Formats: C-alpha cells, structure tokens, sequence
C-alpha cells in the first residue's frame, strides 16, 4: 500500500488544471501503485466512454503485464469527501477481477502541502490512516506551470494525436 | 493592403483626366470651334482608372462565407459548451490558492 511520488504527481496535476470540475483518474500497478491516468473530467454520469476507456486500458496494459488496481475521484466542490455511488460502482467492478483494489479521495481541502484513502475488505469502502520528497517535487512541478501540456483522455477524443501516457512528465519527474 | 493604394491611384489618375478636360473644353469653347472630339489620351486614362479601381474595390470590399451552419461547427468541444457563466460559483479548490 504505497505512494509512488509520479501517481501524486500526475493526481493533484490533473485536480488542478480542470479546478472548477470534478475529476476522475485510474491508478495502475503491475500493493504498489505505479502510474497515474487523468481521464476524465465534467459530469462523469455516463457510461460509454467510461467503458471504452476501461477496455482500451486493459488491452495495452496487457502489453507491459500491467494491471488497473486503482482508482481515484477528486469531487468540484471543496467541502465534501464522500464516495458518491458511481465510484463505489467502479471500485466493485475492479475488484470483481482483482478483490484488491482500493479507492481514493482526495480531501482537497488542504491542496497545499490530502488522500482520504477506504479499503472495501468486505465492508463498503470504509476507511483507514495515513501510511516527503514527493511533497516538494509536487510543489516545484506545480510552481514550474507545466500542467497545460498534460493531456487526459477526454483531450485523446479530439485531437487523437495526444498520448494519454504522457512520458515526458515521466522522464522530467525522473530528471528531478 | 496594396490594394486600398491601387485604388486611390485609380481615383488620381481619374480627376487628373476630369481636369485636362475641362481645361481643354475651354479651348475648345474659346477657340469657337465646337466641332471635335476629344483627345484619346484622357479617354484610355480615364477608362484604365475605371477598370482598375473596380478590381480593387472588388477585393477590399469584403469576403463571402458559407452558408451551411456546420462548417463552423467543425472545430467545438464540450468544455466551450458546458460553462454556462450565469450558473458560476466559486466554493471550489482555487480559492485555496
Ligand atoms: C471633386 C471632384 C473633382 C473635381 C474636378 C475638378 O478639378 O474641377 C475642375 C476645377 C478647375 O479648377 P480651377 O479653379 O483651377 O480652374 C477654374 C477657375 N476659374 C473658374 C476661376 C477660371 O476645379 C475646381 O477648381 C473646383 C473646386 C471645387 C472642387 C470640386
């Protein structure tokens, strides 16, 4: 059950660059979590791109021998932190095949400086305790205004060119 | 945006031909002749401005554009969509910052 500075990272980038707006993301592992994905953001009430989005996943990750193992929403409105019912019904679907993955939410309270991390272990994902250096490259990469070439899933269905692994903030993370 | 100059030049030119005539209609009503024509210098001059100015002004006066809505529906997303400014509200994580 660990943190990956790069996950962090790419989460709070994503929370901020759409602040207004509730976000989704999905974290994936091979419990370690390893990469951050930023998805979605606007209404999230919707099924289809969601699925699509779910399937195209589990086939390139495949390719690595990576699994989801993660997900993660960040609601609009600051003064709330409560696992409304689309992300419990995500978190069950994940864990229909994995009985392991956790959810997060970020209180985003604090945004400065947060995770709010449930567990379901047979109960309804129902919450635990707190489990750095991460903390100041956050902070740098966010004063560094870099998060406008972050680029989500809801960008790759405009303009396909994008890629929604961004390894440059990968390897710019990984210069730090 | 040369043409704005080619069409003031077709305008000088112009009342440079409307001057050389009346000047030589006094000639002519001085000389008692009233018999001529006039000259074919000022004629090809002042048709020349004519043709000219009227290409020029063709281009400055403006451009066409369709008529079929969704042309400029081509390049528009949600997020352009979705504001509706008279709903906003702030008690969100920017005012953190
Ligand atoms: C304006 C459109 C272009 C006008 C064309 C033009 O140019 O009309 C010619 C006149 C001639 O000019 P003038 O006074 O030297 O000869 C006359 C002097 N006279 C009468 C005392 C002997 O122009 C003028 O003066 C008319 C002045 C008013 C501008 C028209």
């Amino acid at each position: 059950v660990k943190l990956t500075t790069q996950a962090y990272c790419k989460m709070v980038l994503h929370g901020a660059k759409y602040p207004h707006c509730a976000v989704n993301g999905l974290l994936v592992a091979e419990t370690l979590f390893v990469d951050c994905i930023p998805l979605f953001h606007g209404t999230l009430a919707l099924a289809p791109m969601l699925e699509v989005a779910l399937t195209l996943i589990d086939s390139w990750c495949k390719d690595h021998s990576y699994v989801i193992a993660g997900y993660y929403q960040a609601n609009e409105r600051v003064k709330d932190a409560s696992p409304n019912q689309v992300a419990e019904k995500v978190a069950s679907r994940i864990a229909e095949g994995f009985s392991d993955t956790a959810l997060i939410m970020v209180d985003n309270t604090k945004f400065t400086m947060t995770i709010h991390v449930y567990e379901h272990h047979e109960n309804r994902w129902r919450c635990r305790d707190p489990h750095p250096e991460a903390q100041r490259i956050s902070a740098s990469l966010l004063d560094s205004r870099s998060y406008e070439t972050l680029v989500d899933f809801d960008n790759h269905l405009d303009d396909i060119r994008n890629d929604w692994t961004n390894p440059e903030i990968n390897k710019a993370v990984l210069h730090l | 945006s040369l043409w704005k100059g080619l069409v003031g030049i077709g305008l000088f030119a112009l009342a440079h031909a409307a001057f050389s005539a009346a000047q030589h209609r006094s000639y002519m009503r001085l000389t008692e002749k009233e018999d001529e024509s006039l000259p074919i210098d000022i004629v090809l001059q002042t048709l020349l401005a004519f043709a000219v100015t009227c290409y020029g002004i063709v281009h400055i006066a403006g451009e066409f554009k369709d008529m079929d809505a969704t042309s400029e529906l081509k390049n528009k997303t949600f997020d352009t969509l979705r504001n509706h400014p008279s709903f906003y509200v702030f008690n969100h994580r920017g005012r953190v910052l």
